[PDB]
């Protein structure tokens, strides 16, 4: 997911803005109510139908507009397609509009969802994650910044297993299978010909039922997938705590331990155990990781304000391994309030007062 | 990385008719893909 283009008017502190995003790392610079934030939202809006700060998708609206209507343009690229989401958000007549359209190679526009249930779920199919992946992965909020770190196992692999897979994908595999299996067992239900077509039909509905057990059975090969996701994921992450600390912390994963068990010089402590700081410094290096795994996937990465906690030396560190991603062909935003970490970097996006300047 | 690669090569190291089944497999990818 590469976003290209965002529009946004009257939502949240934002009130006019209209920006474009490059490759590369760009910070987002500007003062407490700055709309930085808002920005941030917007996204999350436009693409999932879901901020983060309000349950009540009419409270996104801008209070000061007067016409009580937030407007979304949101146009990004995914496996060599653009798209463009509008929406407009209606506070005074509770109307919410939604529209998900392809923009072609001659630059005109094919609608492909109409409305939020729909675009929601077409952006869940295009993308293949759903709205709680997204935040706890490469799209980070502010003030949870840890909250992948500091979850619950399940949580974990849910998370961390549904940016590797497409759901929509393995939900037809299954339907598919299960429709060929019942029109078997219907056949089979009503000579040497004879008795070699009711054994191959048995033969395949056999197989098919195997195969299903393999597939779709949580203990059989999603189990083992997850696995395989995480090793390759913590395998990065260490690399990074390795660079970042000193070789002082690791980092592993445990069901029967709570999650993510961090060591420090050998003994073990859960992620929750850390310090404000090395929560931050040991998250980002792990979202940074999903991030680098997940190349293809999602193409964006953003943290907003996950800097503050860092004290002065690992700021510096941490500014200096990010920095290396500007090499990358990913879309990548830091959002601070904190001239100390904005001047790490070369290209900033300012806001004050609503509006980028 | 690749979820159906993946599944290839653990159910050859699960099934020694292992060969029946990913011909099963490929033919419900087809269909998925092509509908
Ligand atoms: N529905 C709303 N209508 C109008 N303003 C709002 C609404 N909701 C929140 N705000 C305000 O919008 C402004 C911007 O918020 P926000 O974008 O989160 O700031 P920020 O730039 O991220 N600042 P900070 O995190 O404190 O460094 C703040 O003054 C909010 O209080
Ligand atoms: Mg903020």
């Amino acid at each position: 997911m590469r976003p290209e283009r965002l529009t946004v008017r009257n939502f949240l502190g934002l009130k006019n803005v209209d920006i474009e995003f490059q490759s590369g790392i760009t910070v987002v610079e500007g003062p407490n109510g700055a709309g930085k934030s808002s920005l941030f939202e917007a996204i999350s809006f436009a693409l999932f139908g879901n901020g983060i700060r309000y349950p009540n998708s009419y409270d996104y609206v801008n209070r000061n507009a007067v016409d009580g209507t937030a407007r979304l343009v949101f146009q990004f690229e995914r496996g060599g397609k653009r798209y463009e989401i509008i929406r407009e958000i209606n506070a005074l007549q509770r109307k919410h509009n939604a529209k998900l359209s392809e923009i072609l190679e001659n630059g005109k526009k094919a609608a492909i969802a109409a409305k939020p249930t729909s675009v929601k779920q077409e952006v869940e199919k295009i993308l293949g994650i759903e709205h709680r992946t997204f935040i706890r992965t490469v799209f980070l909020p502010q003030g949870e910044i840890d909250k992948l770190l500091i979850s619950p196992p399940s949580e974990i692999t849910e998370i961390i297993s549904d940016v590797f897979q497409s759901k929509e994908t393995l939900e037809k595999l299954e339907k598919l299978l299960k429709e060929k299996m019942k029109k078997l067992e219907n056949e089979i239900s009503s000579g040497g010909s004879l008795e070699k077509k009711l054994k191959e039909m048995s033969d395949e509905y056999n197989n098919l039922d195997l195969l299903r057990k393999y597939l779709f059975d949580k203990s059989n090969f999603s189990r083992y997938f997850t696995g395989r996701v995480l090793e390759a994921v913590l395998k990065r992450t260490k690399a990074y705590l390795d660079i970042l600390t000193n070789g002082r912390f690791d980092i592993d994963f445990d069901d029967e331990k709570g999650g993510f068990i961090i060591k420090d010089w050998g003994i073990e402590r859960p992620a929750r155990g850390l310090s404000g700081g090395e929560r931050a410094l040991i998250s980002i290096s792990l979202a940074m990781s999903l991030a680098e795994v997940a190349s293809g996937r999602l193409d964006a990465f953003f943290i907003d304000e996950g800097f503050s906690s860092l004290d002065t030396e690992n700021k510096e560190k941490i500014a200096s391994v990010l920095k290396e991603l500007e090499r990358l062909n990913k879309v990548i935003v830091f959002i601070t309030h904190d001239r100390e970490f904005s001047e790490a970097f070369d290209r900033k996006l300012r806001i004050t007062g609503g509006v980028v300047v | 990385l690749d979820y159906f690669e993946l599944f290839k090569e653990y159910l050859k190291k699960r099934e020694e008719n292992h060969e029946k089944l990913l011909k099963i497999l490929d033919e419900l990818l087809d269909e998925v893909k092509k509908s």
